[PDB]
C-alpha cells in the first residue's frame, strides 16, 4: 500500500472540520501495525479508509493487495436476523461456490463457543457474542491485511486464548494492522506502532517508544 | 481477478434473496398480504360502482377493467415507495467495500417486478377461470408500455431516494403524494365521467396516460381520450432517469453512515 | 416539420446517451 | 439439480419456439376476415336485441341451413386447431360459430361492428351478408307481429389474410417465454440456495 | 440491598432462556464489587436490574439506598442531539433548580476535555467521546451505588487519570459496581469479586481468588 | 423524600419541552408547516366544492363550514398517529428508573393538544378578520364534545401503541386506516347528500358523530341527522380507555429494550 | 421574571372573572326576545328577497318613523355595552338594528324565523309585527309593481328575559380563561427554561 | 407587457443556467 495525498473532512454545521489534511505516510511492510492516537484523533476514520468503506474525496489510497473488511464494534453486520443468515450472506458476497461456504460457516459455528444463541436474532446478543461472531468471521476468509478495532475489550480470555491459537496457526503469510487502548495487548500484539495527533500520523518502530510518545 | 460484472451479478443475487425473507417475511404474511389486499380492494370498488360503471360504459365489465389498471398502478406505487429504504434500512450492510447504493436500490426492484409479475400472472389466470376475459389483444404494446411504466417508476424511486437522504421525513410527503394519485389516475373510474374543462390538469399525470394505454392496448374496444399520447411519458421517464442518474452519480459518496 | 423533428430526435438522443454513458460510469467504478 | 443444467432454457425458451414456428408458418391456414357497421334506427334497446340475436342459436341453424357452414368450416386440413372436426358436438358448433363472427358495440354512437372470418375470401363477404340480411328481417318481424337496418358501412371482400398474425404472435410469445424463463430461473435460483 | 428471590428469563423462540433462577444473594457493604462474569452471563442484566431499567417478572430487589443510572456502553442517551440539552434534560429529569443545574452542566463540560464536539449531535462522536461524556455524568450526580460497564474500555490514558482523580476526591462516602474485561485495572479498582456462572452468582473476597475462579 | 406527583411533574415537564424541539423541528419548519398545510387544504376543497356545497345548502358558509370539523378532526388525526413513536423512538430514553411509557404517551398528547388548540385559536382570529362568523352559538357543548373526542383519541392512540409493540409494521395499517376516516366523516362534504340507504355503515364511526356534534353547537342553524348521538362515542371513548388502560398494564414490563 | 409570579392567574383567571361577574349581575340590563316563524307561498326566490328586505336601511328608516326606535333603544342606563348612544351615526344605527333582528333560513322547508330584541316585553312583540305588516306589504306592493305572507307561528309576547345568558356566558368565558391560563404558563415555562 | 415578460425570461434563464451549470459540474 501506499496512501498517498489526501483530505478527510466530515459536513459539521461549524463550517468543516478537516480531520484529515495532506497526509502522505508509506506504510511498513511484512509487519503489525499497532494504532494508538487519542480520542478526537481519526483511527476509526482512517480503519474505514483502510477498508474502502467510503472513498475519499480530496485524495486517493493505492493499495495493491487484498483487504479485508473492518472488523470494529459496531456496524458492518445486520440486525433482526441470526448469525447464521449473516454468515452465508457474507459467503455469498465473494462469489463463493457452496462447499466451501459451507466449511467456512462450520469453521465460524466451531471458532465461537456459542451454542443455541446462533440461532437467535442480532437484538438478543452480548456485547461480546456479536465481537466474537465478527472475530471469528475475520480470520474466516483469506486476505492478507487483518484489520482489527479493539475487538476484544469485550471478550473473555478463552477468547483471546483461542484468537491468539488461530492467528499463530495463519501467522506467515498475513499481517494484523489494530487499534486498542489496552497497550499490554498491543505490546506483544504488533512490531511497529503508528501515533496520529492533530490530523499529522507518524511511525514508530520501537513499541515502548511509541508508548511514551502516546503518553507524551 | 474476476470482471465487475460478474461481481455485480453475484452482489445483486446475494442481495436478491437476502430482501426477499424480510419483504416476504417469516411469518409467510406477505404472501397472503400481497394476494389479499388486491382482490379486497377490487371486492370494495365493484360493490360500490358496479351500477355506475355500468351506466358509464357497459361495452366490458368492471372486475377486468380495474384489474388491468390497478395491477401496473400497485406495482408502480411499491417500486416508488419501497426504494426509499433500499439505502436507509440497509444502511448498516455498507461495511464490505462492493456493495454500492446502486446495487441495494435495484435489486428490490427486481424483487418487487417479479412479485408483481406473479401477482398479474395468477390473477388473469384466476379472473379467466372465473370466466371473464384474460387475452390481451394487442399484448406487444402492453408489455411496451409497462417497461415505460417501470422506467418512469425506478427513474422516480432513485431521484427520491437520492434526495430523502438528508431528511427523512419526506416519507410522509410521498405518502400524502400517493392520495391523489390513486384517485386523479383514474384507475378506480374510467375517465368520461371527467368534465372536459378541468381536463387539462388530468392530462399532466404521466400515470394516467401510461393507464390509459395500458388499457387501450388490452381491451379490444377501448378509446382513448384525445391528448392522451406515449411522447409524454416516455420524455418524461428519459428526462427523469437522466436527473435521477445525474444526482446519484452528484453525492455518491455522501452515501454512506 | 424537418427542424423539430431533428431538434427533438437530438434531445432524445442526447439523454439517451447520458443515460448509457452513466450506467457504464457506475458499472465499471463499482469494481472496488 | 435435473431442473438446472442448461436443459430448461430448450425447456421453456426453445422448444416452445420451434413448436409455434412450425405450426404457425406451415400448419396454420389463412383467416380472411369481412367486416362490415351497422345499427338501428326508426335505439339502445333494439341494438342491444340485435347484438343478441347475431350469437343466437336460432340463427346459427338458419346460417347451417342456407350456406352450408359446417362442410366449409371443415376443409382445411391442414390446420389442426382451427377446424370443425365433423361429428362434433352441437354445443360446440354454437361456440366456434360464436368464437369467428365477433360483434362489437360503440358506446358513444351505438355502431354494431360485425367481422365475420371465413377461409375463403367470398365466403366471408357472403356470411356477412347473409347475417345483414337476416337480422334486418328478424328486426322487422319483431316490429311488425310484436323500424329498419341502417348499414354505414357494407360488406367488403378482403384480399389478404388479417388472421393469423405469424410474426406478431411469435415476437409477443417468445417475449412472454423470456419472462417466464427469468421468473422461474429466479425461483429456481432461491430453492436451490436456500435448501 | 438485599437482592431476594427472582427470576428472570426472555421470551426466546425456543421456548424460554431462563438466565437467573431462585437467585438470593446478599451484596456486601462499604466495598466496591466487581462482576467479572463471562460470555452468555446475566452481568449486563443484573447491571440493568440493579438500575431499575426493568423490573422483574417473578421476582424482586429490596435497596434501602439511593442507585445511580447504569454507565453501559450503548444506551441511556438520546442520539441526533448534542451532549448540551442531553445534561440539561438529565439534570431537569432528577427535580432540580437552575443554578445546580448549570453548575453541573458545567462541571460535565470540564471534565470531559471536549472542544466544539461538545455542540455536536449524537451521531457525530467516536466511540470514546460519549463514554466520556456519560463517565463524566456518572460522577456529576451525588449518590451512592455507581454503576460502571467497562466504560473505560474506549478512553485513553488521561480518562482514567482524570477519572480516579474525581473518585479519589470523591471516596467515603461512596461506592462502585463495574464489570470489566480488563482484570489488571479491576483488582485495583475493587474490594470484593462476585463471580456468575450458569445464572448463578458467587462472591469472592480476595481480588486474586476471584481472578483464579473466573480462569479456573 | 418528595411525593410522586411532583417527579410525575418534573418527568412530563422535562419530556414536554424535549419533544417541542423535534416536533416543531430546529429549522422552525414545524410552525410553518402546520399553519400552510391547513389553509392549503381548506384552498383546494373550496375551490372544488364551492358550487356543490352552494347548492346542498346556502345557511352557512364553506370556508367556516369546514375549518370546525378540519381542525378538530386533524387534532385527533395527529394524536392517533403521532403516539405511535411517542414510544418506539424514544426507547432509547428508557434508562432513568423514572421515566415510564405513560409519560411519554401522555406528554407528546399535551404538546399536540397546546399546538391544535394554538392553530384553532389563531385561525378562528383571521376568519373573524376576513369577515365570516368566529363565535360559538354553545360554546359548553363545543368544549364537552371537544374533551370526549380528546378521550376517544388519545384512548386509541394508546391502545394502538401498545399493541404495536411487537409489529412496527402497523403504522401502515394505521396509514391505511387514515384514508377512509378523513372521507367517511364527513368533514368536507354535508353529510346531507348521502344517500338514506347507505346510512347506517356512516352510524357506526363515532368521529362522524363527534364532527356533526361540533357543527351543530357551532354554528345556529345547523341540524343534525337522525341517530346522531352523543351517547355512542362517550361509551367507546369510555370503554376503549378501559381496554387500553387494560392492556397497557398488561404488558406495563416488556415496554422496554 | 416578571411574568413569573403567582400573579399571573391574577391576570387571566381571577381579575377577568371579576369583571365578568360585576357586569353580568349589576350592570346588565334584560333583552326580552319575541320569535315568529313566517314564509311565502302562492318560493325560494321571494324568500330570499324577503330576508334581504328585512335587514334593508329603507325598513330600518320605515320604522324608526313608526315606533321610534332610537329613542326606545337608548332607555336603559345601566348597560353600557348595549345602549345605542345619542347622536351616533346612521351607519352605527344600522349596524345595531342588524345586530338585534335575526333572521334564520331553514334549509328543508324554506321558513323564515325572526328573533326580534327588545327592552321591553310589549316592544319586541310590537317591532315583530310591525316587520311583518311591513314585509307582508312589500311583497304585494313589490309584485303588484312589476303572492301573500304565510305565518306559521305569530309573534308572541315573552315572559323572561332569554338574553343576556349569565351563568352560561360565566361558565364558558370561565373555561377560556383557565385554557388560556394553561396555554400562556406552558409557554412561559418555555421561555423561562430554555433561556 | 415588458416587465412580465422580463421576468418570465429570468426564470427561464435562471432554470437553463443552473442545469447547464450542474451538468457541467458533473463532467
Ligand atoms: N457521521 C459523521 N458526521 C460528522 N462528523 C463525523 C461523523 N463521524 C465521525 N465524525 C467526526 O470524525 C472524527 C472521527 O473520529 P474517530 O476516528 O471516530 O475517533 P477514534 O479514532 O477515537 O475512533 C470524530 O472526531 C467526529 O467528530
Ligand atoms: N432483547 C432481548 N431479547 C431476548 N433475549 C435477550 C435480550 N437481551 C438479552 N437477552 C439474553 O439475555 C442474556 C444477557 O446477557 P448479558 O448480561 O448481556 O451478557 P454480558 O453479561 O456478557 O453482557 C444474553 O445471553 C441474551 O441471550
Ligand atoms: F456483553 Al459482555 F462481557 F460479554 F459485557
Ligand atoms: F476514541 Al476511540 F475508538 F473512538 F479510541
Amino acid at each position: 500500500i501506499e496512501l498517498r495525498n489526501l483530505t478527510k473532512w466530515y459536513p459539521t454545521p461549524h463550517g468543516r472540520r478537516y480531520v484529515f489534511r495532506n497526509l502522505n505516510f508509506r506504510f511498513p511492510d511484512d509487519v503489525s501495525i499497532g494504532l494508538i492516537g487519542r480520542n478526537g484523533a481519526g483511527k476509526s476514520t482512517l480503519m474505514r479508509l483502510l477498508g474502502g468503506i467510503e472513498a475519499p474525496n480530496e485524495g486517493e489510497v493505492v493499495t495493491d493487495v487484498s483487504i479485508s473488511w473492518p472488523v470494529g464494534l459496531s456496524g458492518g453486520f445486520q440486525g433482526s436476523l441470526t448469525a447464521r443468515e449473516n454468515v452465508k450472506f457474507v459467503c455469498r458476497i465473494y462469489g463463493t461456490s457452496h462447499e466451501d461456504m459451507l466449511r467456512k460457516v462450520r469453521f465460524v459455528e466451531e471458532f465461537a463457543e456459542i451454542g443455541e444463541h446462533f440461532d437467535l436474532p442480532m437484538k438478543t446478543y452480548s456485547s461480546g457474542m456479536r465481537s466474537r461472531v465478527a472475530f471469528g468471521l475475520s480470520m474466516a476468509f483469506d486476505f492478507d491485511y487483518y484489520l482489527i478495532d479493539e475487538a476484544m475489550a469485550v471478550g473473555d480470555a478463552q477468547f483471546r486464548a483461542k484468537s491468539r491459537a488461530v492467528f499463530d496457526s495463519r501467522v506467515g503469510q498475513a499481517n494484523m494492522i489494530l487499534v486498542s487502548h489496552n497497550m499490554n495487548d498491543i505490546k506483544e500484539y504488533c512490531d511497529v506502532v503508528v501515533l496520529v495527533d492533530q490530523g499529522q500520523a507518524t511511525l514508530y518502530e520501537d513499541v515502548e517508544a511509541g508508548i511514551a510518545a502516546y503518553q507524551g | 481477478k474476476r470482471s465487475p460484472w460478474q461481481i455485480q451479478q453475484a452482489v445483486l443475487f446475494a442481495l436478491f434473496l437476502r430482501e426477499l425473507k424480510t419483504r416476504l417475511g417469516g411469518r409467510w404474511l406477505g404472501v397472503f398480504w400481497v394476494l389479499l389486499e388486491p382482490v379486497a380492494h377490487i371486492a370494495v370498488m365493484t360493490t360500490l360502482f358496479s351500477l355506475a360503471h355500468r351506466a358509464a360504459m357497459p361495452s366490458i365489465e368492471y372486475p377486468v377493467f380495474l384489474i388491468t389498471g390497478l395491477i401496473p398502478f400497485f406495482m408502480f406505487r411499491g417500486l416508488v415507495t419501497r426504494l426509499m429504504e433500499a439505502i436507509d434500512s440497509n444502511r448498516g450492510l455498507f461495511a464490505y467495500r462492493q456493495v454500492k447504493p446502486i446495487d441495494t436500490v435495484i435489486a428490490r426492484a427486481m424483487l418487487e417486478i417479479s412479485l408483481q409479475s406473479i401477482v398479474y400472472l395468477i390473477a388473469l389466470g384466476t379472473l379467466g377461470w372465473l370466466g371473464f376475459h384474460f387475452l390481451p389483444v394487442r399484448a406487444l404494446e402492453l408489455a411496451g408500455v409497462s417497461a415505460v411504466l417501470i422506467m418512469l417508476g425506478a427513474s422516480l424511486g432513485l431521484f427520491f431516494a437520492v434526495v430523502t437522504n438528508e431528511i427523512p421525513q419526506a416519507r410522509a410527503i410521498v405518502r400524502i403524494s400517493l392520495l391523489p394519485l390513486y384517485f386523479v389516475s383514474g384507475v378506480i373510474f374510467p375517465v368520461h365521467t371527467i368534465p372536459p374543462q378541468y381536463l387539462p390538469l388530468l392530462q399532466l399525470n404521466p400515470v394516467l396516460h401510461l393507464i390509459e394505454l395500458s388499457r387501450a392496448s388490452f381491451f379490444p374496444q377501448y378509446r382513448v381520450l384525445q391528448g392522451i399520447n406515449l411522447a409524454y411519458p416516455a420524455g418524461f421517464a428519459l428526462l427523469s432517469l437522466f436527473l435521477a442518474l445525474m444526482l446519484y452519480r452528484l453525492r455518491r459518496h455522501q452515501l454512506a453512515s | 416539420r424537418r427542424w423539430y423533428n431533428l431538434a427533438t430526435l437530438l434531445v432524445v438522443c442526447c439523454l439517451i446517451y447520458g443515460v448509457v454513458s452513466l450506467v457504464v460510469a457506475t458499472i465499471r467504478d463499482h469494481q472496488d | 439439480s435435473r431442473l438446472t443444467a442448461k436443459r430448461l432454457q430448450w425447456a421453456l425458451v426453445y422448444l416452445p419456439m420451434l413448436v409455434a414456428t412450425v405450426y404457425f408458418l406451415v400448419f396454420s391456414a389463412d383467416r380472411y376476415v369481412s367486416e362490415s357497421v351497422i345499427t338501428v334506427r326508426q335505439s339502445r334497446e333494439d341494438t342491444c336485441y340485435l347484438q343478441t340475436y347475431i350469437h343466437s342459436m336460432g340463427l346459427l341453424q338458419k346460417l347451417d341451413q342456407q350456406l352450408k357452414l359446417r362442410e366449409h368450416f371443415g376443409t382445411p386440413l391442414r390446420d389442426p386447431l382451427f377446424r370443425l372436426w365433423g361429428g362434433t358436438s352441437q354445443e360446440w358448433f354454437l361456440e366456434y360459430y360464436r368464437s369467428r363472427v365477433e360483434v362489437l358495440m360503440d358506446d358513444i354512437c351505438g355502431l354494431l361492428t360485425v367481422r365475420v372470418q371465413g377461409f375463403e375470401p367470398e365466403f366471408a363477404q357472403a356470411l356477412n351478408r347473409a347475417i345483414l340480411e337476416e337480422s334486418e328481417r328478424f328486426v322487422n318481424e319483431l316490429s311488425h307481429r310484436m323500424k329498419s337496418l341502417v348499414v354505414v358501412e357494407p360488406p367488403v371482400l378482403p384480399e389478404i389474410a388479417e388472421y393469423p398474425r405469424r410474426w406478431y404472435n411469435l415476437a409477443t410469445l417468445l417475449v412472454v417465454c423470456c419472462l417466464i424463463y427469468g421468473v422461474v430461473s429466479l425461483v429456481v435460483a432461491t430453492i436451490r440456495d436456500h435448501q
